[PDB]
């Protein structure tokens, strides 16, 4: 499906947006 | 917005600041940001309406990166180079914006059949295109434009033009511009909060419009957000003047 | 701003910070954003009811977690990063006093401070940014590197100077308040407590001298300058 | 009584009012009950700390490059050279990063004018000495090796030590009030279109290259402590100067490369997992 | 003489004058001997009496609900305990009855705000004696049965005895200033079609769901003498607060479903037995 | 109307009344009764003209539930959500109107033919649709339009709308906005009370229109009856924001 | 209120406005983002000792 629409789980918290725990986004 | 002009702290002297040119060829001053939001954006260019519908829906959103075309992505009814008019370069600055959006709709058509355009306040949903409400098979019984909604008419033999302000009807104190990634599934209700509203098109037969967009008089933007990674490869497209 | 000759407790020139029972000195000088404005005039329509201030429990100094910089950071870097109010409520500095009127109230208008200290020494250098980006759910993946950082409400910290850093963050949201905990019974159509991000970032890397240490540290302090709550609710425990 | 009314005049009919303008008047109808009534920004207003115009804008500092400078380095030796156009960073290569607040801003325009702001942080500490020479050159630029040549310009000399930060005010000294991007003001090709010169020969315009540079040469080698680093590395920040000036809107030179996702309609297009 | 006329204008043309509006300028053409004579309401005109704005009649007091309270039910019981938002009764069925003024007129538009007052009307005799407590819960609501959560509230407690009725005006405090309309701007469906997940994906909007909560709980259990009823029914009234606000108009979510028969031509129609 | 207050004699404390929230969006308030009722309501939509007929007619009456469409009753012209508009709604809580209605009509067409559109005061009929007036086979040589009524004319070519208001020409004091049973065969002067005329449309070839209505200046509603039952069903046809 | 607006006047369609004109009026439209905006002769002008006539 869409590859959009979740956020791997070991990237993001509950509300499907990066954790703020996940300093390597940038 | 903060200049940075607290982190420069060297006084030693320095070279003239000259006298500005603004002005020197014209006094057609072109920098003032609500300027140059009001100039308009052509979001569709020759798209169909076909009466089987609703109608065709528009997000009530200004340009920004939201609607940026990606080379090799699926292709959508949006024209191309919205993501790169001035306009769309200042909103993706700025992720709050107050106020109504103007519409400039043309009906490539000079027939005397009444075409609608419906206001729809803030509901919830982002949508654009050709679309089914309730997935029904048969609106003509039941035209949006029927129901109570705002509604305002073109009849092309008179004009195939129009320029329609929507309103700010929406719970919220601004609207969002734009989100890091259009379709991501997250919380809907705010999933929701980037557009007021919508517009709805509908026609009595198939015929095909053109729509632009830029903010109306009542409108301001907010919440600077700094420029974003970008890139560009317009030296690869020209000569330079040495051959 | 000026030193002295030194003395039997060495250049005694020190400047500090007293908001209600906590100080905070600075060996140097300090930088400090500029004062700006939150929305005003929605509060008394979004709440029929008079909303609460409770300054001596949050307009105080609580220190959050401890940043180590090393030589290995590269510029653009994220060092640590802040969802609030809900970092400063259930991961950051739990125990806090601050957090106390957040376990009643479900709503809330909040303007804070945020003083950097850092400790780097003589023979280092490097430079840190720390920035504030308003409203920030769903889009803090974009806008998001030490230019955007540079434009946005801002402090730098020099790591050899050690000069403090004091961001002001007014309240700016798209709506009138912020929900401040999520439950069981509350909606998931909404994500709560948070308004702003807070990004502290490698401006150019920490840089050391031969057989000198390879990290120093930052630590981040908060207090809000104005809390108000709306909305009373029994007590719950936070996030 | 039904008398006649002769009062007439001739018109010219148009389809719109006020269609390419970004201000004059507009004949937009309100989608609303009373056609005057407006948004009201009695209480939500614009923060008077938000830029009004891309001139503001452009007045936010912004890293452009960075260069290192180390106790090797040897008198006269460029530390940094570049050419000083607001317009392109690069005319032989595609540009990708974080690009300033004021090239960002002047790559929606096809003219820009004024001096130019630089701003050379040094990220060094009190043990690092040394002493560089900045040279705005204009027209016929100098040899990598003729450092005379740069200290025949338009230069500000900096005593590197207790201070690790100098600005650095660029003049504009051309033959034109205001100068063309080099930029393009319209390019349609959006799928990377491998390119030849009858692409080139069709393009909208031809490129102004600038000849003007900005120099960093070393004047005194650097020479830090044995206990400190012996590089350090230099931030180049710029913006533009107080009479910094853009005209002639057009298509944005510069476009978002990171995160870009077209909208699809929300809940239809799928969202009902 | 017949001097030649040089005076024009460009014009803009438009088929209608005023076509969405409610007010302002309407380039209607009467039907009239006299192109400017109007109705007359000198006379006959409307009684001061009668509601003018939608305000007006939401601020009409209407039966919402009902419950009972007897002496059986113990301390902390929820006697009533409903999600009070005035767009919509029920978010999971089907309503059909007499929907209250309020709720009537605000289901023609997309936006409401301000305090709801309620009216609680006990059915009893000076021989009945209980306390229930009305609380208003927001965000996040109570148990059942937990009484202590709806304690902590804002609470009005209520003395029953000679005085058989109690008004509670619901504060308004949530994050937006105006809250969206449950019920849909736009429902094409007549024919009560079975619906699917397409047809809802599909849909006007998303039915933002209200978390806003009143309760009344039994406080002193009620203790009646034996020689009355031991249960009495509690009518609940309710209307928008003086600072009852609407805005948006949209389909009305509600429809006569009593007595409905369109019009047919009479007399032609078959009205000759 | 009553509204209850009397009956209110409670006067122990209450929660604030707080500040309104009417005018902080924008100016544009929407709950005058009669600026509502100003707004167009979609009565016809593309219905067609016979000229074998007198012509099209429009039984001069606001909207209500009068015209309401019920699942599984008998196709009439009518769109079907007349009942569900914002007039209709506020129509079917007050008995009395008096005053005039304004017609905005569409003729789609671009044609030079002229199509009238007259107007017939207060008959005591109450038809809609086409009709020949006593039953006769031809009405070009006896055209209503030509009969000494007030009429006005169309021209398409120039503008295929128009927009006409017609007068309150009537006996009574007031007219009677609604009956509980429009079908019902109950004393004939009393049956008509519920209109003040009809518009009649004639065209010269066959073409269809559209037609929408909408209170004039000059009125008043009033014989405020209270709510109505009513129901609803909009709950089953959308997503909550919590899927 | 929604008075009617009875205000009229009759008119003649033209295309162009002072097309054959070398003075008088002009309906042009400015690519401008200011439709008065004009070209400034502040500084830059014509000369006076250039020929301003055929004469
Ligand atoms: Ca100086
Ligand atoms: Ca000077
Ligand atoms: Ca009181
Ligand atoms: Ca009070």
């Amino acid at each position: 499906d869409n590859p959009h629409r979740f956020l791997p789980a070991n990237v993001s918290n509950r509300w499907n947006e990066y954790s703020s725990a996940y300093l390597p986004r940038v | 917005m903060d200049t940075g002009a607290k982190e420069d702290e060297d006084e030693t002297a320095n070279f003239s600041d000259g006298v500005t040119a603004m002005g020197f060829q014209s006094l057609d001053t072109q920098v003032s940001i609500k300027d140059i939001l009001r100039r308009p954006v052509l979001l569709f260019n020759h798209v169909e309406l076909d009466p089987d519908y609703t109608g065709f829906f528009i997000p009530i959103m200004p340009p920004s990166r939201m609607m940026q075309y990606k080379s090799g992505d699926k292709e959508t009814s949006f024209q191309r180079l919205i993501g790169r008019t001035p306009q769309a370069a200042i909103m993706n600055l700025f992720r709050f914006w107050r106020g109504s959006l103007r519409y400039t709709i043309i009906i490539h058509s000079t027939d005397g059949h009444p075409i609608y355009v419906t206001h729809v306040p803030h509901t919830g949903n982002r949508v654009y295109g050709l679309m089914k409400v309730n997935n029904l098979h048969e609106y003509t019984k039941v035209p949006i434009f029927g129901c109570g909604l705002t509604t305002e008419m073109i009849i092309p033999s008179v004009n195939p033009s129009i320029c329609v302000e929507v309103p700010f009807d929406t719970e919220n104190n601004w609207a969002v511009t734009f989100d890091e990634d259009a379709q991501r599934n997250y919380s809907w209700r705010d999933k929701g909060d980037t557009v007021t509203g919508h517009l709805v098109v509908t026609p009595v037969v198939s015929v095909y419009m053109s729509v632009w967009v830029e903010a109306g008089d009542d409108f301001e933007v907010s919440n600077f957000y700094g420029p974003p990674s970008v890139k560009t490869n317009d030296w690869n497209y020209a000569f330079s003047d040495e051959h | 701003e000026v030193p002295s000759k030194e003395s039997i407790q060495g250049d005694a020139t020190q400047q500090s910070s007293k908001e209600e029972n906590t100080i905070i000195t600075r060996d140097q000088q300090q930088t400090v954003s500029e004062n700006i404005p939150s929305t005003v005039g929605d509060l008394v329509i979004a709440s029929s009811e008079p909303t609460q201030q409770f300054r001596s429990l949050t307009n105080r100094w609580m220190p959050i977690n401890s940043i180590r910089v090393t030589v290995n950071g590269k510029r653009n870097d994220l060092l640590a990063q802040y969802y609030i109010p809900e970092d400063f409520l259930s991961t950051h500095a739990k125990c806090a006093p601050n957090t106390i009127p957040f376990e009643t109230y479900v709503y809330g208008k909040y303007e804070l401070e945020m003083k950097f200290v850092a400790n780097g020494n003589k023979f280092q250098c490097g430079k840190v940014i720390i920035s504030v980006k308003f409203d920030s759910y769903q889009a803090d993946n974009i806008n998001t590197g030490f230019q955007a950082a540079l434009s946005r409400p801002h402090i730098m910290l020099d790591l050899s100077t050690n000069n403090e850093g004091v961001l002001k963050i007014p309240f700016r949201y798209h709506r009138a308040f912020v929900r401040n905990q999520t439950h069981k019974t509350a909606t998931a159509g909404v994500r709560p407590g948070k308004f702003a991000s807070i990004y502290v970032q490698v401006l150019s890397p920490l840089q050391t001298g031969e057989g000198g240490a390879n990290d120093m540290f930052i630590r981040p302090f908060y207090r809000y300058t104005r809390a108000e709550f709306a909305g009373m609710s029994y007590k719950v425990p936070l996030t | 009584d039904k008398p006649k009314d002769v009062s007439s005049i001739t018109i010219i009919p148009k389809p719109r009012l006020g269609f390419p303008h970004g201000k004059g008047k507009s004949d937009a109808v309100a989608m609303r009950v009373n056609p005057v009534a407006l948004t009201s920004f009695q209480d939500v207003s614009a923060y008077p700390d938000e830029p009004r115009t891309t001139l503001d804008i452009a007045r936010i500092w912004g890293l452009r490059s960075t260069f290192n400078w180390g106790s090797g380095d040897e008198h006269g030796k460029e530390l940094f050279n570049t050419v000083l156009d607001p317009g392109l960073r690069f005319y032989d290569q595609d540009y990708e990063g974080q690009i300033t607040p004021m090239e960002y801003v002047t790559g929606l325009y096809n003219f820009w004018s004024g001096p130019i702001e630089l701003r050379f942080d040094f990220v060094s500490n009190a043990f690092h000495t040394g002493t560089v020479i900045i040279s705005a050159e204009y027209n016929r630029s100098s040899t990598n090796t003729d450092e005379c040549q740069s200290h025949s310009t338009y230069t500000k000399t900096f005593h590197l030590g207790e201070q690790k930060s100098v600005h650095f005010t660029v003049p504009y000294i051309y033959d034109t009030v205001v100068r063309r991007n080099t930029a393009s003001a319209y390019l349609p090709v959006t799928d990377y279109d491998k390119v030849d010169n009858v692409s080139r020969a069709q393009a909208m315009g031809i490129r102004a290259e600038s000849k003007m540079r900005v120099k960093v040469r070393v004047v005194n080698v650097l020479r830090p402590v044995a206990s400190t680093t012996s590089t350090i590395e230099v931030l180049v920040y710029m913006r533009g100067g107080k009479n910094y000036a853009l005209h002639g809107l057009k298509q944005s030179t510069y476009w978002p490369s990171n995160s870009v996702v077209p909208i699809d309609s929300f809940p239809p297009d799928g969202y009902d997992p």
